[PDB]
């Protein structure tokens, strides 16, 4: 299970940073939300964890 | 985090997020607990550093 | 159980000493407390203990 986690985080940080903004909004039909690019060392306000 | 008493309660809050977002991300805490029994049951005491 | 509070008790009060305030208001959103730096030796106003 820990080990989707790891792979998870690291996937969302690079979609943070090489996904443009169409592209986000173009798969979620809602308004994009940003994270600043500092932040992405930690993982603050996401958890990740299988379903 | 519980508090002790009745105005501890928002320093109880605020480390117990604190506390589990550092084994969350600055450290693997399944790897941890692995080593952690292991190294208590095999060699009958266990040692932790703390740093 | 008691090895894990052990480790908890002296971790809260590193976070008390090697953490900004800013660091914390960013890891919980919420309004940052303070404790007095000659407190720290005693518990008073915290138990810690495995969920």
């Amino acid at each position: 299970a820990k080990g989707m986690s790891e792979i998870g985080n690291k996937i969302i940080a690079m979609n943070a940073v090489f996904l443009a903004e169409h592209e986000v909004v173009r798969i979620t039909n809602e308004e994009f939300v940003t994270i600043k690019r500092e932040d992405l060392k930690g993982n603050f306000d996401l958890e990740v964890d299988i379903s | 985090v519980t508090p002790v008493t009745w105005e501890d309660v928002q320093g109880a809050r605020q480390n117990e997020l604190v506390l589990n977002y550092q084994f969350r991300t600055k450290l693997n805490r399944v790897s941890f607990i692995d080593n952690y029994v292991r190294s208590v049951v095999d060699d009958g005491t266990g040692i932790v550093r703390v740093g």
